[PDB]
């Protein structure tokens, strides 16, 4: 089945330039669709950035990014990509990738039927962080019977985003992992926690696994009660 | 661009209309509008195209039709799940893309629900640093508005804390965190810190101690 997948930098510096690509997977990207660009800035709405052609390569852009904009097909690899240049803070957006298919262009338009799973790129002079993961240890009180709360905390990343499983995936119920909060110091914090039977305590062993792809950095963190 | 407005507001079960005016060059020049639901943080979504037809896979809740050049989406039995932005989208004349500017939907009559607060001390790791943020977790609560207060030994804390805005949770109730920053040496000076959780008039307040 189609999909999209994007990939790129999420940390961009003032006046460099933003490169983003689209793997495409179940089809052909020299097919007939508009394979377009859009983002997305915070708390605003969507907005077209262009397409490139499947099937001949023409493109088109919006005229208010026309000047700095570069959509690209890499016929082997079957992916295509964006490149923004001279990038501001107002260039701070989720950037989606889609597949725009159409009959016939005149009478109907096209329309986008799939879709990348979005990028946030942030436009900063910021450096990069890795964050430092803290455990948060076993607390019974606010569980049913039977049952107690452990976590861990990710402190001070930069950018976003982390992600965080436990025992690599292969514990998913009962973990809730919480949007990020944001300090006055610029930098970034979540935590995650998992219900487990109080009964496995000491041992089951309890891993929360971390990832910061901007830095690069993965963190897996043992939980354990406190002494 | 296209024009929708920022938000409509209905009740469980009822049905809403979303319109979408464009001109005579996209939504009055082709049956090219398309319609995109979008929950916080995810992709688009795909719900309507030419104007009036679903892809399979979406609920035959969602209808979509067009007069002159205003397109309209209607959800009918509206539920929980059907909150999310909605927009618009067209195809214009010369070779270009529009979307609406987005219709942020609330769907009012959800039953009431109190938070579950958990609150986790500083680890011993975090205090060799010298640092100490304790962890107030929010979960399971309706409608998505708290009010925190710290306290250290009873008394309000200000400084140092940061609170989320709340977000949906899958089964479409509420959840935030607070932090308190601190450094070791004020953890260690007081008996207690405490969280307290406010929520329709009522109160949930967890206590830690550095023990
Ligand atoms: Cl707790």
């Amino acid at each position: 089945q189609v999909q999209l997948q994007e990939s790129g930098p999420g940390l961009v510096k003032p006046s460099e330039t933003l490169s983003l690509t689209c793997a495409v997977s179940g089809g052909s990207i020299s097919d007939d669709y508009y394979w377009s660009w859009i983002r997305q800035p915070p708390g605003k709405g969507l907005e077209w950035i262009g397409y490139i052609y499947g099937s001949g390569g023409g493109t088109n852009y919006n005229p208010s990014l026309k000047n700095r904009v570069t959509i690209s097909i890499d016929t082997s690899k079957n992916q295509f990509s964006l490149k923004l240049s001279s990038v501001t803070a107002a260039d701070t957006a989720v950037y989606y990738c889609a597949r725009g298919s159409y009959n016939i262009v005149v009478l109907f338009g096209y329309y986008f039927d799939y879709w990348g799973q979005g990028v946030l790129v942030t436009v900063s002079s910021a450096s990069t962080k890795g964050p430092s993961v803290f455990p948060l240890a076993p607390s019974s009180r606010s569980t049913s019977e039977s049952t107690a709360a452990l976590g861990c905390l990710v402190k001070d990343y930069f950018p976003e985003p982390v992600t965080v499983s436990w025992n690599s995936g292969s514990l998913t119920s009962g973990v809730h992992t919480f949007p990020a909060v944001l300090q006055s110091s610029g930098l970034y914090s979540l935590s995650s926690v998992v219900t487990v039977p109080s009964s496995s305590l000491g041992t089951q062993t309890y891993v929360c696994n971390v990832n910061h792809k901007p830095s690069n950095t993965k963190v897996d963190k043992r939980v354990e009660i406190k002494t | 661009a296209l024009t929708q407005p920022p938000s409509v507001s209905k009740s469980l079960g009822q049905s809403v209309t979303i319109s979408c005016t464009g001109t005579s060059s996209d939504i009055g020049g082709y049956n090219g509008v398309s319609w995109y639901q979008q929950h916080s943080g995810t992709a688009p979504r795909l719900l309507i195209y030419e104007v009036s037809k679903r892809p399979s896979g979406v609920s035959d809740r969602f209808s979509g039709s067009k007069s002159g050049n205003t397109a309209s989406l209607t959800i009918s039995g509206l539920q929980a799940e059907d909150e999310a932005d909605y927009y618009c989208g067209s195809y214009r004349s010369g070779s270009t893309w529009v979307f609406g500017g987005g219709t942020r939907l609330t769907v009012l009559g959800q039953p009431k629900a109190s938070p579950t607060v958990t609150l986790f001390p500083p680890s011993s790791e975090e205090l060799q640093a010298n640092k100490a943020t304790l962890v107030c977790l929010i979960s399971d609560f309706y409608p998505g508005v708290v009010k925190v207060a710290w306290k250290a030994d009873g008394s309000a804390v200000n400084a140092g804390v940061e609170t989320t805005t709340p977000s949906k949770q899958s089964n479409n109730k509420y959840a935030a965190s607070s932090y308190l920053s601190l450094t070791s040496d004020q953890w260690k000076s007081h008996k207690s810190y405490s969280c307290q959780v406010t929520h329709e008039g009522s109160t949930v307040e967890k206590t830690v101690a550095p023990a």
